[PDB]
RNA sequence: GGAUGCGAUCAUACCAGCACUAACGCACCGGAUCCCAUCAGAACUCCGAAGUUAAGCGUGCUUGGGCGAGAGUAGUACUAGGAUGGGUGACCCCCUGGGAAGUCCUCGUGUUGCAUCCCU
RNA sequence: AGCUCAACGAGAACAGAAAUCUCGUGUGGAACAGAAGGGUAAAAGCUCGUUUGAUUCUGAUUUCCAGUACGAAUACGAACCGUGAAAGCGUGGCCUAACGAUCCUUUAGACCUUCGGAAUUCGAAGCUAGAGGUGUCAGAAAAGUUACCACAGGGAUAACUGGCUUGUGGCAGCCAAGCGUUCAUAGCGACGUUGCUUUUUGAUCCUUCGAUGUCGGCUCUUCCUAUCAUUGUGAAGCAGAAUUCACCAAGUGUUGGAUUGUUCACCCACCAAUAGGGAACGUGAGCUGGGUUUAGACCGUCGUGAGACAGGUUAGUUUUACC
RNA sequence: AUGACUCUCUUAAGGUAGCCAAAUGCCUCGUCAUCUAAUUAGUGACGCGCAUGAAUGGAUUAACGAGAUUCCCACUGUCCC
RNA sequence: GCAAAUCGUUCGUCUGACUUGGGUAUAGGGGCGAAAGACUAAUCGAACCGUCUAGUAGCUGGUUCCCUCCGAAGUUUCCCUCAGGAUAGCUGGAGCUCGCGUGCGAGUUCUAUCGGGUAAAGCCAAUGAUUAGAGGCCUCGGGGCCUCGACCUAUUCUCAAACUUUAAAUAGGUAGGACGGCGCGGCUGCUUUGUUGAGCCGCGCCACGGAAUCAAGAGCUCCAAGUGGGCCAUUUUUGGUAAGCAGAACUGGCGAUGCGGGAUGAACCGGAAGCCGGGUUACGGUGCCAAACUGCGCGCUAACCUAGAUCCCA
RNA sequence: CCCGUCUUGAAACACGGACCAAGGAGUCUGACAUGUGUGCGAGUCAACGGGCGAGUAAACCCGUAAGGCGUAAGGAAGCUGAUUGGUGGGAUCCCCCUGAGGGGUGCACCGCCGACCGACCUUGAUCUUCUGAGAAGGGUUCGAGUGUGAGCAUACCUGUCG
């Protein structure tokens, strides 16, 4: 150790090098879950390529309150006010979420 | 510390003069000092307080700062290929006004005065010192001329007042 | 070293800030807890297999200690901490010198 | 035998040329080369030296910055060896005639918005030859992280040089020799 | 064990060095009773 | 020309012995109620003005000691640089430069600021 | 604030060299905690009065020095105090040494901060300043032995030869007090003083630790002279005989044995004589292996013990040439 | 000359019976005798024994030993050579 | 080597704790041991085999093309630090800021001024050491009025790294303008009895560069290598009889460097270097070796001891 | 005088080297740093993934409150959070003048001294929900701060470390 410069903190004191994981298949990941979603979409026909509906949930935390995004299912609360049975609902492409609240 | 304390090999720098110790004149605790005056520094033996290092002793600084009993003195210090400007307080016992600088002040108004008297009538001089030149040539007037020549060598003056 | 019984020193409590009297007493270090974190982590630490996990002093080079005076304000009872140089002898309000 | 240093040779070494090889920078070379030798203009040599240096060496100037030291001065142009980035925090831009290596995209809109003039060197030279009217400006080359940590080392006293670390908080570079609670404060 | 042989050589290859002076200098370590009224001094000078 | 108060320089100003001094001073000197002070009104302190220039202070003197200055010691001792200098060595000459100190001898024995007062 | 010390001189009942008291001289010849140096006299010393600046808050500077820390010291600023009529002095000791990080613990201080769902009270955790210590003193927690030994290296470093040196060892000269019945010098040379030698032992650590085989004897050659015998001579306190001193001189010779591993030594005997040395302390691919100096074993002393012993004892592989 | 005896310090106890320059003694090639022409060897004695000693066994001991040692006779190329 | 233990002769024992085959039991910190740390497959004071494993090594060895340029260090501090590391110094690279003689720089001197306690000197000055007489012989002791020594006065021989009144040479510090000076105003909470000071600010005016010499220029920053065993010499100098010994001071040198001279030699003398021609020298030389006189002059020496023959140097 | 090597010192009686061929040693990767080249710039980065596409491991396109770094710091924390420059030198340019000249301009950089934010300390008219607000006024204290941004990505050498 000599010179000026930050202390070295290398993890690189165990068998890493039996533990390194490449990337080289990454085209071909790309290639495998194309050919996974045209074929899924073909068995689905013609239903949405999407998949279910998904509801509009916000960000947890004060971090990410202010945005929102996709949720699990819908609420138990929200289909009966849609007037939707709950067992109805996921064999018409609806997501259901028997856990999530309505605060 | 490592070895020498702060006061060590001062057996002579440190002591008084003979015959010149015991009550300090007071015409030491008269003198005035400004800013950017310059001082020797000599160490007093006899007061104990606001006493600079050995090493400052016999040295010439300039004045940088003046408290109630004591001036702070720049000094010059070669550490290996630097000078360092060491600044300390030193008190006023311990400093001489030093006259290192008092033929610039009186010549500078020399040259001035020089200068002007010569602007005056168009002629361009120079104030500026020279040193020693060559003497011109001269008659000296013939005198007696004493005779110098080698003396006998005689052994019994090998010795300071002969043997 | 005899140091007197009574002291007036300066007071820094805000009620203070001036020199006052105070009692003179000698500090003694507390109990060590058990429930200090430092106290926590080490049982923790020598728990189980494998020895003393800390060192243990052994080269002792002192004869003395530095003596701390506690000076306990009369005005607003509270105390400052002052400590002395190295002294074999220590005592508090011992006969004085001549007397 | 001869008694000198190095057999009398220097050993500075200043830039000659620029190290890029951009084709435009070398025309530019080109073009101040023959400027300064046939006029003996200080600009001219100044400005040939500048189109040599290195990145670092030729700081951004921002609009703000250079509206600042154009005030009064709308007659003469402003001549930049450098980029000019814009500032968000100027909201009055006078019309200016510029001449810079380079300007961002938003300066160059601004610019142009208020009725000023984006200039290249090669123009500057249709306009100025000697340099006559110009406004001569270096961007700040100090401010940049790297210069923080420049100078005594942070150890040293009265230093505030900036230290080397990987994270910033209580538990990195804050205990002994950074207060007195510790050890010493440095 | 010891010895300044040479020593003076290394000094003197790029010393002795002075150092830069300008000429307004620091004022740390001067009197903090006459610095203040500098100070005071130059805020209402006009 | 001096004294006195405060001084500056801190022996050319000190030490010893002898001699001398107008005026105003400065002293010695009288006393112990009060302030103060001790074994002790010796000192310190307070009050005073009969006596005396005896001392102190001041000045002068000494083939005096010391101190200060010069001369001399001496271009000696020592010393920077130089030599394919001498010499067995120890040491030393020469070349380009710098350069002391006791003894002995002669001379000197303060100078001076501010203020007040005497000579007036 | 007042006072002046060591010492000496001259005086006073018991009282003297030395008790106490008086006068005089007294540059410190005393004293100032300790080592030494420096410093100090209406004081820094001595005796009394009043006291706690040995206080609180930062920063700056010096010494150390990397111009880092610590210790120590200095000059200010802002507070609160002591002392004196006052100026002034006081931030420990007249000055130069007298001391200590991180983590942890403990104490002091701030109607302080946190215990992260919201509160209260315990408890705990923080912030600021000290204390408990690292003397290997910039600060690991630490007993031996190895002759049963191992590895990395080191000629940066010991145990031979050689080299420098020659104190020591050995050999030699100069001066002349004296010895020699008389008589300094036939033969001697006290007190001193000048040298030589590397056949003693030390000093050093320059060469060799990816090795120059480490005692003595045996065998064999050559060399030196500071000459033991033999040849030729000078000197004498040389009658003869024998002996002694000195000169040219290394041609020839210098032995057989007891005891000891020995070198060394000692004795017996012979002889013209039984002189002294060198050659890597000549010589182990020449021998020998008694000794020393691996591993077995015994004794004595030492050690609790493993084991140790320039103490004794007994048994213990000596390789290769044809370049 | 020596020290039965006495005095004195002192230990848990002060080495007793024996034995010894011993495979244990530094000094040391100890002293005396013996063996030899001559012996740092051997043997027998002596003992204030650096530092002997009683099953850490002491002192002896017939017989035995590819154990260490000295001498004498025989024998011899070990040697004179 | 027939042989990684054999061969020859010579030796121990030979009805017993005898010798030996096969079977079988004990396996590695374990076994087994009439005990040698012996033996456990040529391996034993902890077998063998594979793996962890490319174990770690401040230690040894090696570390691959060419020219060109610059070019060291063996010193500081800290470290269970002394064969190491970090740190500063020395060095390279990268530049950048300026400058062209008006330079504000210098391993130099000059002028002015300041500090010092070594060399020498001093004792006929303090302190310490030390030799001898002389006078006075008052007063103390000594012995036999005498008498020696103590005492006092004036002299005298010889001395000091840890003594000194005095006191060099060499070396050390500071200063010699534009960052100067003057005049008139202003600011302050600091300072004064006091617009008295102190420092600073504004305006106006003056300032031939304010000793010599040189200046192949000056300043600033970044990143980083190597080094942190030194050695030699003149002089000063400690320990040691001394040392090609050990340890310091100033400078140079070697190491990192050839070249000429010293017969030969890291350090002595000369002198430092691109590849060549000519000229001239340094030190050293001119009888031969061997380039250059047996050159021109004076004297000394005669060696029957190997006469003598060139800084360091033998 | 034999090369290489350690060394104050090697032709060495220091070590390696009988000879030839071929093989044979500062690399790859992560982090950071300075420097330089390039792009953009108060931003920058197509990085997981998606849309596709040389019938295709490339290239091309996609950041919608994504994320990293930067854009604001100080404090242990509760918290608070930059009033926005003065001056001495100085490049360039302009005017007068033709001097080592005088004015205007004053970037970069350096020196010096204020102000602003924060820790600590100090201060408090006037208000308030009693613990907060803040008129004025501070400090020899402390900060890897502010006073019109300079960063981000990427390439490579060198250096430290695993
Ligand atoms: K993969
Ligand atoms: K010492
Ligand atoms: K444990
Ligand atoms: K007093
Ligand atoms: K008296
Ligand atoms: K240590
Ligand atoms: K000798
Ligand atoms: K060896
Ligand atoms: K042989
Ligand atoms: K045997
Ligand atoms: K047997
Ligand atoms: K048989
Ligand atoms: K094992
Ligand atoms: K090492
Ligand atoms: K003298
Ligand atoms: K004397
Ligand atoms: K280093
Ligand atoms: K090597
Ligand atoms: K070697
Ligand atoms: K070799
Ligand atoms: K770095
Ligand atoms: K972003
Ligand atoms: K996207
Ligand atoms: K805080
Ligand atoms: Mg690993
Ligand atoms: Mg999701
Ligand atoms: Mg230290
Ligand atoms: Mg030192
Ligand atoms: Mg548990
Ligand atoms: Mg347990
Ligand atoms: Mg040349
Ligand atoms: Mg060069
Ligand atoms: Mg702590
Ligand atoms: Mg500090
Ligand atoms: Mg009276
Ligand atoms: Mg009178
Ligand atoms: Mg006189
Ligand atoms: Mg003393
Ligand atoms: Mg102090
Ligand atoms: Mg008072
Ligand atoms: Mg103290
Ligand atoms: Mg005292
Ligand atoms: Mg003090
Ligand atoms: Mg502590
Ligand atoms: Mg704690
Ligand atoms: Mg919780
Ligand atoms: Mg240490
Ligand atoms: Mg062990
Ligand atoms: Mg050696
Ligand atoms: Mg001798
Ligand atoms: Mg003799
Ligand atoms: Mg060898
Ligand atoms: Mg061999
Ligand atoms: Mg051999
Ligand atoms: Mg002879
Ligand atoms: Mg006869
Ligand atoms: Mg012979
Ligand atoms: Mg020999
Ligand atoms: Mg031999
Ligand atoms: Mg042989
Ligand atoms: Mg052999
Ligand atoms: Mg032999
Ligand atoms: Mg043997
Ligand atoms: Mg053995
Ligand atoms: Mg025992
Ligand atoms: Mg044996
Ligand atoms: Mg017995
Ligand atoms: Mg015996
Ligand atoms: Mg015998
Ligand atoms: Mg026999
Ligand atoms: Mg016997
Ligand atoms: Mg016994
Ligand atoms: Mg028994
Ligand atoms: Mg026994
Ligand atoms: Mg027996
Ligand atoms: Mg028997
Ligand atoms: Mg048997
Ligand atoms: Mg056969
Ligand atoms: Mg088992
Ligand atoms: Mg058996
Ligand atoms: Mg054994
Ligand atoms: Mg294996
Ligand atoms: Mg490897
Ligand atoms: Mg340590
Ligand atoms: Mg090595
Ligand atoms: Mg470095
Ligand atoms: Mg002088
Ligand atoms: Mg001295
Ligand atoms: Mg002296
Ligand atoms: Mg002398
Ligand atoms: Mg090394
Ligand atoms: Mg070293
Ligand atoms: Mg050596
Ligand atoms: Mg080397
Ligand atoms: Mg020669
Ligand atoms: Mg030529
Ligand atoms: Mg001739
Ligand atoms: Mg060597
Ligand atoms: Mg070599
Ligand atoms: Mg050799
Ligand atoms: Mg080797
Ligand atoms: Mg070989
Ligand atoms: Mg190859
Ligand atoms: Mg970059
Ligand atoms: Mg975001
Ligand atoms: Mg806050
Ligand atoms: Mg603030
Ligand atoms: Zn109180």
């Amino acid at each position: 150790m000599k010179h000026n410069n930050v202390i070295p903190n290398g993890h690189f004191k165990k068998h890493w090098q039996n533990y390194v994981r490449t990337w080289f298949n990454q085209p071909a990941r790309k290639t495998r879950r194309r050919a996974a979603r045209q074929k899924k979409a073909a068995t689905i026909f013609p239903r949405p390529t999407a998949g279910s509906l998904r509801p509009i949930v916000h960000g947890q935390t004060l971090k990410y309150n202010m945005k929102v995004r996709a949720g699990r299912g819908f609420s138990l609360e929200e289909l009966k006010a849609a007037g939707i049975p709950k067992k109805l609902a996921p064999t018409i492409g609806i997501a259901v979420d028997h856990r999530r609240r309505n605060r | 510390p490592a070895g020498h304390g702060l006061r060590s090999r001062t057996r002579d720098s440190f002591s008084r003069a003979f015959r010149k110790k015991g009550t300090i004149a007071l015409s030491t605790y008269l003198r005035i000092f400004k800013i950017g005056d310059y001082v020797d520094i000599k160490v007093n033996g006899a007061i104990h307080k606001g006493m600079p290092h050995k090493f400052y002793h016999g040295r010439t600084g300039r004045v940088w700062n003046v408290t109630k009993r004591a001036v702070g003195v720049e000094v010059n210090k070669q550490v290996r290929n630097k000078i360092l400007r060491k600044r300390i307080h030193v008190r006023i016992e311990h400093v001489q006004q030093s006259r290192c600088t008092e033929e610039v002040r009186e010549r500078i108004k020399k040259n001035d005065q020089l200068k002007a008297d010569a602007k005056a009538r168009g002629e361009v001089i120079s104030t500026k010192r020279q040193p020693l030149g060559p003497k011109p040539g001269f008659m000296v007037e013939g005198a007696t001329l004493e005779t110098v020549t080698p003396i006998p060598y005689d052994v019994v003056n090998d010795l300071k007042g002969g043997y | 070293v005899n140091v007197p019984k009574t002291k007036k020193t300066y007071c820094k409590s805000k009620e203070c800030k001036k020199h006052t009297l105070h009692k003179v007493t000698q500090y003694k270090k507390g109990k060590d807890s058990l429930a200090a974190q430092g106290k926590r982590r080490y049982d923790r630490k020598q728990s189980g297999y494998g020895g003393q996990t800390k060192p243990v002093f052994h080269k002792k080079a002192k004869t003395t200690k530095k003596i701390v005076l506690r000076l306990q304000c009369q005005g607003c009872k509270h105390v400052s901490q002052h400590p002395i140089k190295r002294c074999k002898h220590f005592e508090i309000g011992g006969d004085k010198k001549g007397k | 035998g001869i008694d000198l240093v190095a057999g009398g040779k220097s050993k500075k070494t200043k830039r000659t040329a620029p190290k890029s090889d951009d084709v435009y920078l070398k025309l530019l070379v080109k073009l101040y080369r023959f400027l300064a030798r046939r006029t003996g203009s200080k600009f001219n040599a100044v400005i040939l030296k500048r189109l040599f240096m290195s990145k670092i060496n030729k700081p951004p100037l921002s609009l703000s910055r250079l509206i600042t030291y154009a005030t009064g001065k709308g007659d003469n142009i402003v001549v930049l060896v450098g980029t000019v980035t814009d500032d968000v925090r100027a909201y009055e831009v006078p019309k200016i005639k510029v001449c810079a290596l380079k300007f961002t995209e938003t300066a160059r809109a601004r610019i142009e918005k208020a009725g000023g003039e984006c200039l290249t060197f090669d123009q500057l030279a249709l306009r100025a030859p000697l340099g006559q009217n110009t406004l001569l400006l270096r961007g700040p080359k100090n401010s940049r992280e790297a210069v923080k940590h420049f100078g005594p080392a942070p150890g040293v006293p009265h230093s505030h040089t900036k230290p080397y670390v990987r994270a910033k908080g209580r538990k990195f570079e804050r205990a002994r020799g950074k207060r007195n609670s510790r050890g010493y404060k440095a | 064990n010891h010895t300044a042989h040479n020593q003076s050589y290394k000094a003197h290859r790029n010393g002795i060095k002075k150092p830069k002076s300008h000429r307004h200098s620091s004022t740390k370590g001067m009197d903090p009773k006459f610095l203040r009224n500098q100070r005071y001094a130059r805020k209402h000078n006009k």
